[PDB]
């Protein structure tokens, strides 16, 4: 079955640092302005917007490389193997792209931890 | 390909609408009111607001956008992948209504909404200088729209009236843009 | 009325005090220091119960210190933490660590997050 | 305290039994998952099964002996106790007997209700329902409402009627 290696495939590519690497330093980049409260600003859908670009491009260009066609993905991501060889950790800056309340979770979560660090340092 | 991705999601049962209508409707309000949170302090919206409700077997994930003119032209931002269309009015506000039909009449006409279910609620029905929703859908002439299903209703976001009825008739809808 | 006005009070000290570093800080520390054995995986390890049980005692330990401070009783902090407020003017993301000490479901995801991080973190710097 | 916290957020089960009893292959089973890649279980795993309107939070412990004397550590806040024999591995009887008396006796399961699963009786080796009830005196437990299953954890068979038992008794 070449739909169980096409979801391995997947989830290595998302454990991998070719994928985590360049979602890394866009949140690391950008998360500054996601405050954590309830209202959110007209800004960060724009924000938003440029991480689905991002992502799309990362997983277009991976497809390609590794010679997986857009059908093949498809059928991989809807088998239920996708949930099961891949963590909802591991899925969690993938699912960010379609769902924006997952977006925001991980950039306000970001925001947070980074500022408690430069509180540390200077502590 | 990024719509691939919500195969991804546990029960890809969820259900996106969008609130909308002009500042001081009620929106953020009526969200409150749906998530059953306290609406003691409530301000005017700068941005939007999301409340994930789970009601009747779906997940509805209400966005209620900011209605001041000011952010209306970043409504546009907010359409695709709209399943459900929540229209507010004020209805104890009758010198806005031309104003309001405007916004209702171009989000009907808009490329990136056709086919989406459109639900009216009339708000304010609290107040007594509330009109009718019977003179309200007269007025917004209602009866005219085609190639979508709506409903309008009868409510008040601040007591809760009404509101569970309007949201009946969305969970019955769900799929209406699709089937369409 | 007012003993109602007064644990909307202590809502909004706590949220204050989970936003703040006496709390964050050691939170933080820990969840730093003790992940690395968290893998990413289904099955759970002994050794996760474990560190589950020292976080435990810390967060048991910060809270105890905060309300001895601010002299806040213990029936007034359950009659707030039941309150609807407190989930409401409080984060989820500031509520995370706390609820993690009661649920070990999201303590090991927090945990396992954690590690995935700095794991990433050392592999970049491994060579640039 | 702690306790206070939980009102900041449902029933805890603890699933118990000797190493080969087959517990995670029943819990991935109320799980709906694929069966195909369990192996001996080295810690415990949990999963959530919603069904009958209750959220049931399911502790699958690893049976080996080396994880036995853990077991303790996942005792609090248990609200139901599954506890699993092979019942085609007669030559165990007498080990799995003794666990369960000790977990019968246990402070922190004072009133536990506790269903047990005869399990793999797919394979005729398997031992009736309850020539296995007895030579383990169960009809001698006096604080505790319990009950025997006759179960089948690989194909399906009577998992359901045994869980229906679980949670009338919630
Ligand atoms: N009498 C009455 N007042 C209401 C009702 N719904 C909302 N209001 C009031 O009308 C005002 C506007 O409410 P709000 O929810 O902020 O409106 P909005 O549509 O979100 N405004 P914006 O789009 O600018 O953020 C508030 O004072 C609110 O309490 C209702 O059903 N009855
Ligand atoms: N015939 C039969 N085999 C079964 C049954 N249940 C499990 N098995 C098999 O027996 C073995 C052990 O199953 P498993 O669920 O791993 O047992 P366990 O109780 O979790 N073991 P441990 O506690 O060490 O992790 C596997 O090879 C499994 O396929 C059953 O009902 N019938
Ligand atoms: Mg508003
Ligand atoms: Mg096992």
């Amino acid at each position: 079955d070449e739909v169980e290696w096409v979801v391995e495939s997947i989830a290595g590519f998302l454990r991998g640092p070719d994928w985590s690497i360049p979602i890394l330093d866009f949140v690391e980049q950008k998360c500054e302005v996601f405050d954590d409260e309830e209202e959110s600003k007209l800004t960060y859908t724009e924000i938003h917007q440029e991480y689905k670009e991002l992502v799309e491009k990362l997983l277009e260009s991976y497809l390609k490389e590794i010679g997986i066609n857009e059908d093949q993905f498809q059928e991989a991501c809807t088998s239920p193997l996708a949930k099961t060889r891949t963590s909802q950790a591991i899925l969690q800056p993938v699912l960010a792209a379609e769902d924006f309340t997952i977006f925001k979770a991980m950039m306000v979560q970001k925001n947070i931890e980074m500022q408690l660090q430069a509180i540390r340092i200077i502590q | 390909l990024l719509s691939i991705l919500r195969k991804l999601k546990s029960a890809p049962q969820e259900v996106r609408i969008l609130l909308l209508g002009l500042d001081n409707a009620g929106k953020t309000t009526l969200l409150k009111q749906l998530a059953s949170e306290d609406i003691s302090h409530i301000t005017p919206t700068q941005g939007f607001n999301i409340k994930s409700v789970q009601s009747q077997g779906f997940k509805l994930n209400v966005w209620d956008i900011g209605g001041q003119r000011k952010i209306r032209p970043y409504w546009r931002s907010y359409f695709e992948n709209t399943d459900i269309l929540i229209y507010v009015i004020d209805s104890a506000d009758r010198k806005r209504f031309e104003e309001t039909g405007q916004e209702l009449t171009e989000l009907l006409e808009e490329e990136k909404l056709s086919c989406v279910p459109v639900l009216i609620f009339a708000n304010k029905q609290d107040l007594l200088t509330a009109a009718p929703a019977s003179e309200i859908a007269e007025g917004l002439n209602l009866h005219t729209i085609r190639d979508r299903v709506w409903q309008i209703q009868s409510c008040s976001a601040l007591t809760g009236e009404g509101v569970q009825d309007g949201m009946n008739w969305v969970c019955k809808n769900v799929n209406a843009k699709k089937k369409l």
